[PDB]
């Protein structure tokens, strides 16, 4: 039975969070600025909250709702808040699953779309926001999203992306309909292609011109950079996204096993799988992306040194990127003159910058993969594997997530005596699908970027710290300390009595400050947004309206705790 | 402007500027431009606009080696020649039917050195990449809409199913 829920849970945890979601929060703080807090915040807050929500999940054996209903009626909104969080991440997460499927469908082509940038027009040469930026990015960005330059100039809902998030829904509807236990083979099966997929790319991964330089960015710790809290921010709350804790779905999983279990072994193990699986797919995508950055420096200085052949009229090679420094201060010191005209004009490139500004984004890794697809000698199967290993994985974590979001419904007998649940599964997926409409639209990526970043990014922070309050002080952490050794017959460690009391809600709450008072000496919170001009990613401030959205999102499953609180006060007086 | 260039003349209009990168093109195993290159770039030129006017004007012209008239060699091999009258120096071919008849046998010129459109630039006559034919009508449309038609069908079947069986 151990099998059974261990691979249960890291299906679970295993999604688009760690080979998505890691590599690019990597790439924005830092590479390895990122990977420290990132390590240093999974011994703290992943492993002992992981182990108390599987505890309470045992304990109680009860669902999320009456877990915290059983403990203290006065709490039991944390129970109804942990399943809106879920709501607002299954109206989101599955774009991305959209994505690929796209990405999928222009796979079949012998001229791969993201491999040859289009004509400019004269039938001579290419276009010029296809050649500033990749084929690659240019794919990316005008033939996937056609993103808008600004938040505030939006189109219509772009038909394609469209039918690609309703043929997702379709998809994860017909999976919610066909089976709920079946999953023997597909354990077996979806658990080991990712990994079989990420070494065929981590194979070439590491022969590319480059690698090490990715690797090199991706594992020094800049200390510079390092003083940021929004790096350990983000690391804490990525932590809490692929574990997938704060969504309540552990606990219903935690709650079907046996009292006499170590719990103890199997959060460990499956915190440190999620972890090893995270770092192995940034490994791959870092070593892709360095090579990216290599071939940028190079072309650059290739470019510099055309430029400077053909007007100084040197040899063929007798310019090279060995000596070019040199032969600049030689040109330089012939003639002044003639060198001032284009001094402006030279361009200077090192691979610093090119690390961080190669490519930078929420499409990191589809951007990374294609390339390193472009790279393949049959670039048509491996496209198709990789995509179908990310589809996989995208659809395996919104069954668990629609799955959490679904069992409070069908539980409640007011609505499960008017409607079949198939009825109800499809009236959810019907909801969800028309809701997420809107990051399909013109400057759709724009609100995924916000969705992405605080729908179910500081919730999970705020629902993880109530319930390890209520469990240790509220409830009484002898009691339940007491409770778990009858269960089991061995007690709670010091070691996790100890994170469990004062260290992780302490480190939540210390990241909350830092937080809350590094956005109110900025006083101006900015997004990314493309220039297909200059080709690249320029900081553009929030307009009035976007503001609104990013409290709401956070500020309705945060505060329907007190309310719930407020609540049950009035009816009590 | 008080003074004079050495390099200005009224038939310097007429001269074609010609851009040679042998080592990128090939690498190593890269020949030396000597002057027994010169003369048969010479060669293909006049060969060039022989054709030119043969294929055209319907005028048969003799030209020749000496009829291609190169000045100002560097060693980028970066030089301007100019094509004049079979044997009258006086009359140059003026630019433009010069450039028809480098845009029509250029490929036989890139061929009789080993070079590609990028390794020998005539700064003034730009090759032409070719249209990028379009599949029949779309791969991933036809693709999505047989996914999305099974995928339908499985979820007709397993309603009915469903509702069938309670
Ligand atoms: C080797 O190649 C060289 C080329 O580099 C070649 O040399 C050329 O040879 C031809 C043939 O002999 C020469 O053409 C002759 O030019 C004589 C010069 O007198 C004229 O000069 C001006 C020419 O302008 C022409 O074109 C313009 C633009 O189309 C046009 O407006 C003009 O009217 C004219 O057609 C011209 O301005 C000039 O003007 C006179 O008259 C005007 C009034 O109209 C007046 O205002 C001026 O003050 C002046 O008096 C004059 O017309 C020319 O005499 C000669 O014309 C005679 O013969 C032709 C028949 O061939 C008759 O039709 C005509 O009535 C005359 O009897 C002819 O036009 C050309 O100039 C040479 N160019 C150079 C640079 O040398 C060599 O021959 C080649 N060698 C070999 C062996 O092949
Ligand atoms: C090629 O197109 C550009 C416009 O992008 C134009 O400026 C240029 O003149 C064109 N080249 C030729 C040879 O017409
Ligand atoms: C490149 O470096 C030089 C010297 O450091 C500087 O003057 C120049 O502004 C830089 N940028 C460009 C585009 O030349
Ligand atoms: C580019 O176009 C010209 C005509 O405009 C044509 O002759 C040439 O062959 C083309 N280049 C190709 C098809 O490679
Ligand atoms: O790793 C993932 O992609 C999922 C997202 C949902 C929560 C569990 N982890
Ligand atoms: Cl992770």
């Amino acid at each position: 039975n151990s099998l059974q829920f261990v691979f249960a849970c890291i299906s679970y945890a295993v999604g688009l969070g760690n080979v998505w979601r890691f590599p690019y929060l990597c790439q924005m703080y830092g590479g390895g600025s990122f990977l420290v807090p990132y390590i240093i915040m999974l011994i703290v807050e992943g492993m002992p909250l992981l182990y108390l929500e599987l505890a309470v999940g045992q304990r109680m054996r009860q669902g999320s709702i009456g877990a915290w209903r059983t403990i203290s009626p006065y709490l039991s909104g944390v129970g109804v808040a942990s399943v809106v969080v879920s709501f607002f991440l299954s109206m989101y997460y599955n774009v991305i699953n959209a994505w690929a499927f796209w990405y999928l469908f222009h796979s079949f082509q012998d001229p791969l779309p993201w491999s040859v940038c289009p004509l400019n027009g004269n039938h001579t040469g290419y276009d010029e926001e296809c050649e500033k930026a990749s084929s690659t990015q240019y794919f990316w960005y005008r033939k996937t999203l056609n993103i808008s330059p600004s938040l505030q100039e939006n189109g219509g809902v772009q038909w394609e992306p469209a039918l690609c998030l309703l043929l997702a829904w379709l998809v994860v509807y017909l999976c919610i309909l066909r089976g709920t236990e079946s999953t023997g083979k597909v354990v077996y099966f979806t658990a080991s292609l990712p990994y079989c997929v990420l070494i065929i790319y981590l194979i070439r991964g590491l022969t590319l011109h480059g690698a090490t330089n990715g690797l090199m960015y991706m594992f020094t710790p800049k200390i510079e950079q390092l003083a940021n809290p929004k790096a350990w921010i983000n690391a804490a709350t990525q932590i809490f996204f692929s574990l997938g804790l704060g969504f309540g779905s552990l606990i219903a999983f935690a709650s079907y096993n046996e009292p006499s279990n170590n719990c103890q072994k199997h959060a460990i193990i499956v915190s440190l799988i999620n972890s090893f699986t995270s770092i192995f797919a940034s490994i791959v995508t870092f070593s892709i992306y360095g090579f990216k950055a290599t071939f940028n420096y190079e072309n650059c200085l290739k470019k510099v040194s055309l430029l400077l052949t053909n007007t100084f009229d040197l040899e063929d090679g007798f310019l090279t990127a060995s000596n070019l420094e040199q032969v600049k201060g030689y040109l330089a010191s012939a003639y002044p003159s003639k060198y001032s005209e284009m001094f402006p004009q030279i361009k200077n490139c090192s691979l610093e910058s090119e690390l961080d500004t190669a490519v930078q984004g929420t499409g990191l890794a589809f951007i990374v993969y294609t390339e390193a697809i472009k790279n393949m000698e049959v670039s048509q199967l491996w496209s198709v594997l990789y995509f179908f290993m990310l589809l996989m994985l995208g659809i395996g974590s919104m069954l668990g997530n629609t799955a959490a979001i679904l069992t409070p419904l069908t539980d409640s007998k007011i609505i499960s005596s008017h409607l079949p649940k198939e009825a109800i599964s499809g009236l959810v997926c019907l909801v969800n699908c028309a809701i997420g409409m809107v990051f399909t639209m013109e400057a759709g990526n724009y609100w995924f970027d916000i969705f992405n970043d605080y729908a179910a990014t500081l919730s999970l922070l705020l629902i993880v710290l109530v319930e390890t309050i209520a469990v240790c002080y509220v409830y009484g952490l002898r009691r339940f300390e007491s409770d778990l050794k009858a269960m089991t017959g061995r007690a709670v460690s010091w070691y996790w009595k100890v994170m469990w009391a004062g260290v992780s809600p302490l480190l939540i709450v210390s990241l909350f400050v830092f937080y809350l008072s590094d956005y109110i000496l900025t006083g101006t919170l900015k997004y990314q947004a493309w220039d297909a001009s200059q080709g690249q990613l320029v900081t553009k401030d929030y307009p009035a309206y976007a503001l609104a959205v990013i409290g709401l999102l956070v500020a309705s499953s945060t505060m329907c705790i007190p309310l719930a609180a407020l609540g049950t006060f009035v009816q009590r007086r | 402007f008080v003074g004079w260039s050495t390099d200005w003349s009224p038939y310097a209009d007429q001269s074609i500027k010609v851009r040679i990168s042998l080592k990128s093109a090939l690498g190593d195993k890269a020949y030396e431009w000597n002057d027994n290159e010169m003369y048969l770039f010479r060669s293909s030129v006049a060969y060039a606009m022989r054709q030119y006017f043969l294929k055209v004007k319907n005028q048969m012209i003799l030209f020749g080696e000496e009829d291609v008239r190169v000045a100002n060699l560097k060693p980028r091999i970066s030089f301007n020649f100019f094509v004049t009258a079979p044997k009258n120096v006086s009359d140059i071919i003026p630019r433009t039917e010069v450039e028809k008849a480098i845009r029509m046998s250029r490929s036989r010129i890139n061929d009789a050195f080993r070079l590609n459109d990028n390794s020998l630039e005539f700064l003034g006559i730009q090759p032409t990449l070719g249209p990028p034919n379009q599949p029949p009508v779309s791969i991933w449309l036809i693709v999505f809409g047989v996914v999305m038609g099974v995928i339908v069908v499985g979820i007709v079947i397993l309603i009915f199913t469903g509702i069938r069986d309670r």
